[PDB]
C-alpha cells in the first residue's frame, strides 16, 4: 500500500518508470518514489528494475543514492529513494553565466569518483553517467543515481549490451562496436562531465553515432594504431574516417589548470586499457587540496 | 591487472557466505528430494541449450532455487514452477536478450500458465528480498582462469564441465562454497589435461591450499568418474560439442596422487 505516501510533484522519467517527490504522512520524511506499472508489462518485473534493486541494495556509500524500500502493490512496483532537491544538469544551467566555482567542481568530481570507485570495486558498471542522473543536496554532496542501465560485470568481462550510455557521454570503444567494454566506459562519461562543469556546455554534443565519433576525433585527434592498438580493425572503424589533428587542451577547457588538464586527458584516453581508473584518479595531484564547499 | 580485481574477489568471497542456502534443507522438505532437484537442474541445462543462454544464467537460477527451497515448502508438482521462475529471473538479470515469458511457458509444455509464472516470479523475488546478484562457481572460475601458465582452452572447458556437474547433486555440493568448488574444478581440470596442479598464485589469491581443497576434490573426482553412469546426462551431452573442445569425452584420471 502507498497509503502512507502523499505525492508532492512529478520529478522526472529516467531509464524506466516515473519518479515523484513524495512525503511519508506518518514520519514526514521526504522521498523520491519510482513507480513502475506491471499491468503494462507483458514480461513481468522488468530487467532494469531487477538490476537496479539488486545492485543498489549492495551499494551503501555516501555518493550513491540510497534505496530505502521496495513495495509491491496491486499491479505496481514502487522503489523508495532518499530525496535530493536537484540534479547536476539544472545546477549547471543555473550557473551557465556565473560558472561553477572551481573548488566545487573539484569537490563534485572527487565525490563522483569515490562513488564510481565503490561501484567498480563491487563489480557494477553504471553505463548511464550524465548530469541528469547526478543528484545534489544543499550541503555540498553529489550522488550517483539511476542504476536502471547498470549491470554486474564479471572478471574478465564478456560481451554485454551494445546499446548503452546516453550518446553525448558514450565512449569511443562502444561507438566503434568493440566486442568488450568495461569500467573505462564510466570514466569516459565522467571525463565528459568534468569538462562540462568547467566550460558549462557539453563537450561532445553529437546528433548521431557517426557525428558523435567525429566530434570526439576533432577534439582529441583521429586515433591510429600508435595511440590505440587495434583501433583500425574494430567492427565499425572505417579507413575513410577523416584524420583530424589533436587540439591543445588550453583551447578545449580554457579555465582548467595544468593538474586539471592532466587528469582530464587521462580520463579521455582513447585506449580503454590505459584510461585512468576511478581509484587512480582519486590519487591524482588535482585533488591534493580538495575541500567540500556548500553550493 | 586492473586495480579493482582484488577488491571484486574479496567482495565476492564476502557475498558467497551471505547468499549460501541452508545445507540441510532437503530433509525438511516433506515432498521433494535430491533426486527431483537433480532432474530439475538437468532440465534447466537443456532449457539453457535450447535458448542459447549463458552458463552464468544457469548457475544463478540454481542459486535462487536452493535459496527459495531453504525457506519455502514446495510440493513436487510445483517444483518446476519454482525452477522456471528462477530461470526467468536469472535470464532478466544476466542476459542481453532474455527469452520472453511465453517461451518459458512453452518449455514447460503448458504445465503452468503465464499468470502462474509471473506470480511465482513475484514470490521468488519476495522470498529472496530481491538479492539476485549472487556469486557462482562460474564467477570464481573465470577469475581463476587468468592464472594459467599459459591459457589452455581444454583446461577451461573441463573446469567449466566439472563446475556445472556440481550443480546437479545437492548432496554433496551444497556443503561447499562456490569459490571452493571452483578451486577443485580448476585443479582437477588442470591435472587431467596438463598434469599441473593448483598454482601458487591462486594459493595466495584465495588463501586455499591444495590440502584445503581435498574434501571437495575427492567428491568431485568421484562425480567425474561416475558421470557416464549418472541418471542426468544433459551436461555431458553439452560438453561433447566442439565449442567445449569435447572435454566430456576425455577419460578422467584414475588417481589424483594427493
Ligand atoms: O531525489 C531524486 N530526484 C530525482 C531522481 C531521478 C534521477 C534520474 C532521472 C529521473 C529523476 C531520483 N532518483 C532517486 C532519487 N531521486
Ligand atoms: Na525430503
Amino acid at each position: 500500500s502507498m497509503e502512507n505516501f502523499q505525492k508532492v510533484e512529478k520529478i522526472g522519467e529516467g531509464t524506466y518508470g516515473v519518479v515523484y517527490k513524495a512525503r511519508n504522512k506518518l514520519t514526514g520524511e521526504v522521498v523520491a518514489l519510482k513507480k513502475i506499472r506491471l499491468d503494462t508489462e507483458t514480461e513481468g518485473v522488468p530487467s532494469t528494475a531487477i538490476r537496479e534493486i539488486s545492485l543498489l541494495k549492495e551499494l551503501n556509500h555516501p555518493n550513491i543514492v540510497k534505496l530505502l524500500d521496495v513495495i509491491h502493490t496491486e499491479n505496481k512496483l514502487y522503489l523508495v529513494f532518499e530525496f535530493l532537491h536537484q540534479d547536476l544538469k539544472k545546477f549547471m544551467d543555473a550557473s551557465a553565466l556565473t560558472g561553477i566555482p572551481l573548488p566545487l567542481i573539484k569537490s563534485y568530481l572527487f565525490q563522483l569518483l569515490q562513488g564510481l570507485a565503490f561501484c567498480h570495486s563491487h563489480r557494477v558498471l553504471h553505463r548511464d553517467l550524465k548530469p541528469q542522473n547526478l543528484l545534489i543536496n544543499t550541503e555540498g554532496a553529489i550522488k550517483l543515481a539511476d542504476f536502471g542501465l547498470a549491470r554486474a560485470f564479471g572478471v574478465p568481462v564478456r560481451t554485454y549490451t551494445h546499446e548503452v550510455v546516453t550518446l553525448w557521454y558514450r565512449a569511443p570503444e562502444i561507438l566503434l562496436g568493440c566486442k568488450y567494454y568495461s569500467t573505462a566506459v564510466d570514466i569516459w562519461s565522467l571525463g565528459c562531465i568534468f569538462a562540462e562543469m568547467v566550460t558549462r556546455r557539453a563537450l561532445f554534443p553529437g546528433d548521431s553515432e557517426i557525428d558523435q565519433l567525429f566530434r570526439i576525433f576533432r577534439t582529441l585527434g583521429t586515433p591510429d594504431e600508435v595511440v590505440w592498438p587495434g583501433v583500425t580493425s574494430m567492427p565499425d572503424y572505417k579507413p575513410s574516417f577523416p584524420k583530424w589533428a589533436r587540439q591543445d587542451f588550453s583551447k578545449v577547457v580554457p579555465p582548467l589548470d595544468e593538474d586539471g588538464r592532466s587528469l582530464l586527458s587521462q580520463m579521455l584516453h582513447y585506449d580503454p586499457n590505459k584510461r585512468i581508473s576511478a581509484k587512480a584518479a582519486l590519487a591524482h595531484p588535482f585533488f591534493q587540496d580538495v575541500t567540500k564547499p556548500v553550493p | 591487472v586492473p586495480d579493482y580485481h582484488e577488491d571484486i574477489h574479496t567482495y565476492l568471497r564476502e557475498m558467497e557466505v551471505k547468499c549460501k542456502p541452508k545445507v540441510g534443507y532437503m530433509k525438511k522438505q516433506p515432498d521433494i528430494t535430491n533426486s527431483m532437484r537433480a532432474i530439475l537442474v538437468d532440465w534447466l541445462v537443456e532449457v539453457g541449450e535450447e535458448y542459447k543462454l549463458q552458463n552464468e544464467t544457469l548457475h544463478l537460477a540454481v542459486n535462487y532455487i536452493d535459496r527459495f527451497l531453504s525457506s519455502m515448502s514446495v510440493l513436487r508438482g510445483k517444483l518446476q514452477l519454482v525452477g522456471t521462475a528462477a530461470m526467468l529471473l536469472a535470464s532478466k538479470f544476466e542476459e542481453i536478450y532474455p527469452p520472453e515469458v511465453a517461451e518459458f511457458v512453452y518449455i514447460t509444455d503448458d504445465t503452468y500458465t503465464k499468470k502462474q509464472v509471473l506470480r511465482m516470479e513475484h514470490l521468488v523475488l519476495k522470498v529472496l528480498t530481491f538479492d539476485l546478484a549472487a556469486p557462482t562457481v562460474n564467477q570464481f572460475l573465470t577469475q581463476y582462469f587468468l592464472h594459467q601458465q599459459p591459457a589452455n582452452c581444454k583446461v577451461e572447458s573441463l573446469a567449466m564441465f566439472l563446475g556445472e556437474l556440481s550443480l546437479i547433486d545437492a548432496d554433496p555440493y551444497l556443503k561447499y562454497l562456490p569459490s571452493v568448488i571452483a578451486g577443485a574444478a580448476f585443479h582437477l581440470a588442470l591435472y587431467t589435461v596438463t598434469g599441473q596442479s593448483w598454482p601458487e598464485s591462486l594459493i595466495r589469491k584465495t588463501g586455499y591450499t591444495l590440502e584445503s581443497l581435498k574434501p571437495c576434490l575427492m567428491d568431485l573426482h568421484q562425480t567425474y568418474l561416475k558421470a557416464p553412469q549418472h541418471a542426468q546426462q544433459s551436461i555431458r551431452e553439452k560438453y561433447k560439442n566442439s565449442k567445449y573442445h569435447g572435454v566430456s569425452l576425455l577419460n578422467p584420471p584414475e588417481t589424483l596422487n594427493l
